[PDB]
């Protein structure tokens, strides 16, 4: 069975057995908006009001795109259904974003700051609950990660120690991979970890990252991948300056050591009558995103795909594409109140006005797809098959019809008692592993257009090509 | 390796011997242009219809 | 991979001019029109009434073991043999003659027809009531079982009190030997739909009554359980009757041909609402020779569906109902003593005895199979058993493997070895009741012997060898 | 019709009732053939018949 | 004859579409949903995806 050659024992690039045709193709969103709150979802009896919507989110959309085995183009048999499948490729992307440039800031109304150590006047202490309410501007971070599978993101998470510690010890770190979903916090410059784990006190980030994990993109495992699927293309534009300078208070788990003559803290200030206990050296800083500029945009910029980085040069597996986009450079947060529902005072009272705040967001995704024919010969499906099962098997390509058939009994009135069931518990047949994870989920089947030019971004590809549109007078 | 088990085997022969084929009568009683009418002179019966 | 739409079996499979014929040497049953006799338990006298399903299962001689004289037309390493369905003949020996059926306790208040005055109710107001059924006459011919349908009851979606109407499901089934025709009170399960008891005659009245499924047996992909089909059904209503008891449904207060309440008020004896709930009494009308399906020769040329007549796995069911010879005799016998000179309705016991006579004549057409591989993948993807049953698939996996054989099996200074567990275990359709004809030791290739046959051969235009 | 004064729980089914179904066809402009070039969108359009 | 219109056709959805914060987008005005036949009761064959 199975003549010379024998298995391709390498990857090989998509441009050795994915053919790309001349026919392409526009799909856009019509414009994504989403109102929320950005420190926590707004809870009324065991439902969500008013979703968490915060510019310090990793927006994962799930672009899902018509089958192309069971479309018409302007020919009628130009692919043979027997030995030939067709797959879309992934050519120009344009992240259309809406709202006007600015900073968002959050805080924590209990913060774990005992001082500032920035320039501190003279020695102190510590007492019972010495929280404040501090706030903070975090890192600036714009990306863009496009694939046909979703990005892989890192964190540090609590590891099992090898014996057991005590009440109080130091919780072990481990670094964790984990797919990112949409709603997940980028990191805002105090470490990408699970703060809701390994800080049991709540109380030592702002109220948006306080119980969640902040997670940043595995570039390192991304690029490193075998076949490269869940990175064609990416942009990172990332700043940070240190703010201020705070301490923490609570119990020293590690104190300092006795040891080292020429610093001040371990020379001990015994002869000094209030330096003999050490003020907590667990300093952190606040960070700060530095200035927002209009020139240093990511987005409202046609990217083109020319090469990808791996192997996989841009081809839509499975009918599918995953772009995640980051901006934390148009995050403001809009302080809207309301009065008394009587506003009959003609005087001013804090009592008076309820202050409530908000975040809008505002996204438009426009792409540009290339058809392109796979010959499915004996190698050919062996490589497609030990790439990925379910691209060779969702399409059914070496299938007969079973002996038993395929005749459903569907009733007219699935609502109904009487008849046994709803009838489709139980979810065997076509499932992504997908269903575990939440994304923005994007339909473009209807949404694809073979008339570039009357499109923005299609006919930005027409001049990047060179090509117009045929006269029509 | 593979064995030569026995089995019984069925075969079936038809048919077990040519017997005997019924022909038509158009094979050995020859027609001839000779033809003849017979009638009843009329046929009647009077009875009672139930004993 | 391998094919996907369903073809014609003019492509696969290749005729020959090999004609054979075969018939069963007449098959008679008798029985009472109604219920089983038993003493408790064994069946004394079974149950054959006219208005049964006969499915006849009819077995094949597997044509790939004939020892024919030159076999330099097929090969046997590359080919198989398959029987193919040209010509049948569904033989009927009885009279023309329509026998009724009743009940002793009908659940029926009143004739509605036409009331001379209003009406009452008691409890018991059951009457003995009969009646001729509708007439039906049909024909199925296929490889595999006929399906057929009935409505049943179903699971509601909540529960429901004690008396509240059972929710309906269309059911399908095979239908096997003895089942009911439909008979003119729908296709339904009375044992389950009415736990009168009462409400239907008594042949009918713990059966199933099953109608040939058409829609779903046309609409299949091989088109297997049937490729010829006839049938002739006709009723009318004879009389128009009522039922008793507590009233499910009641009528809606608000007359919508007045739009306006009604209630009889006004009239003392017409308050108490009469049932609502009507049934009429069917009737097949006047029976006749002209409009008869049976007795006469069918040669299948071209099937319904893909499969045109092709008889795989050796088997044929032909499914017959015959409401048209369903003539029940009285029988009697003078008990006691046989020397009275006075009639007394003691001295007799009544019976009642149906009897049917079939007799089942085809023309079976040899046709060769070549086993090409993607012949092969069709053909395990139709059906599997069809390449087991014919040996060629399935080679042989495994290697040998010692089995240690203990000299003294029966000796206690060893292990106990027991094995030898399989009882046989290859009939699919066991569960199901048939007909069964054997025509293995029936099958011959002398046509203008047999009346079939040379009516066939008349058809074909095919004189015998002077 | 069977309700409980108020919703209806059993519809009215008779055999003596109009079935007028309306059959929906797919968008003859919008569909995939084997070629789909045979006609132009600018100056033509398609539509069933029932045949 | 449609330069479809001379203004954006273009119509904004909301998300969450049941809540009592982004009141209200249920049904109010009417769109191109306008059946000359929907004053009338059909049996409703879908055959858009059975041919």
């Amino acid at each position: 069975y199975l003549p010379p050659t024998t298995p391709v024992a390498k990857v090989q690039s998509t441009d050795e057995y994915v053919y790309p045709t001349s026919l392409f193709c526009h799909a856009h969103t019509d414009r994504l908006l989403t109102v929320g709150h950005p420190f926590f979802s707004v809870i009324d009896n065991d439902k969500v009001t008013v979703p968490k919507v915060s510019g310090n989110q990793y927006r994962v959309f799930r672009l899902k795109f018509p089958d192309p085995n069971k479309f018409a183009l302007p020919q009628k048999d130009f692919y043979d259904p027997e030995k030939e499948r067709l797959v879309w490729r992934l050519r120009g992307l344009e992240i259309g974003r809406g709202g006007p440039l600015g900073i968002g800031t959050t805080g924590h109304p209990l913060f774990n700051k005992l001082g500032d150590t920035e320039n501190p006047n003279k020695y102190q202490q510590g007492s019972k609950d010495n929280r404040q309410n501090t706030s903070m501007d975090p890192k600036q971070t714009q990306l863009f990660i496009v694939g046909c599978e979703p990005p892989t993101g890192e964190h540090w998470d609590v590891a099992k120690p090898c014996g057991a510690l005590e009440k109080g010890d130091c919780p072990p770190i481990q670094l964790v991979n984990s797919v990112i979903e949409d709603g997940d916090m980028c990191d805002i410059g105090f470490g990408n970890m699970n703060f809701k784990e390994l800080q049991q006190d709540r109380s030592g980030v702002p109220l948006d990252i306080v119980s969640t994990r902040c997670k940043w993109p595995d570039f390192l495992k991304m690029t490193n991948e075998a076949y490269g699927d869940k990175m064609f293309f990416f942009g990172r534009r990332e700043q940070v300056y240190a703010r201020h300078f705070f301490t923490r208070n609570g119990s020293v788990g590690e104190p300092i050591p006795n040891s080292v003559s020429p610093s001040d803290f371990y020379y001990a200030p015994d002869s000094t009558q209030d330096q003999k206990t050490l003020a907590p050296s667990v300093y952190f800083g606040t960070p700060s995103g530095s200035l927002v500029s209009s020139d240093g945009q990511l987005f409202n910029r046609p990217f083109w795909l020319q090469r990808a980085q791996g192997n996989n040069n841009g081809v839509c597996w499975h009918n599918e594409l995953f772009v995640t986009v980051v901006d934390n450079t148009r995050n403001t947060n809009f302080t809207i109140s309301q009065q008394t529902n009587t506003p009959n005072p003609d005087t001013y009272d804090s009592t008076n006005f309820k202050n409530y705040l908000r975040h809008v967001e505002q996204f438009e995704l426009s792409l540009i797809a290339q058809l392109c024919k796979v010959p499915l010969d004996p190698g050919v499906l062996a490589h497609i098959n030990t790439m990925n099962p379910t691209i060779l098997e969702n399409w059914n390509l070496g299938f007969v019809p079973p002996p038993q058939q395929s005749i459903s009994d569907d009733y007219r009135y699935i609502t109904s008692s009487a008849t046994r069931c709803p009838d489709q518990n139980p979810p065997k047949e076509r499932e992504d592993p997908y269903k575990g994870l939440i994304f923005w989920e994007v339909d473009l089947t209807e949404r694809f257009s073979q008339d570039l030019d009357q499109f923005a971004l299609g006919r930005k590809f027409l001049y990047q090509a060179g090509i117009r549109t045929a006269v029509t007078g | 390796m593979a064995m030569w088990t026995p089995q019984t085997g069925k075969l079936y022969l038809p048919p077990t011997t040519p017997v005997a084929k019924v022909q038509s009568t158009d094979e050995y009683v020859y027609p001839t242009s000779l033809f003849c009418h017979a009638h009843t002179d009329r046929l009647l019966t009077v009875g009672h219809p139930f004993f």
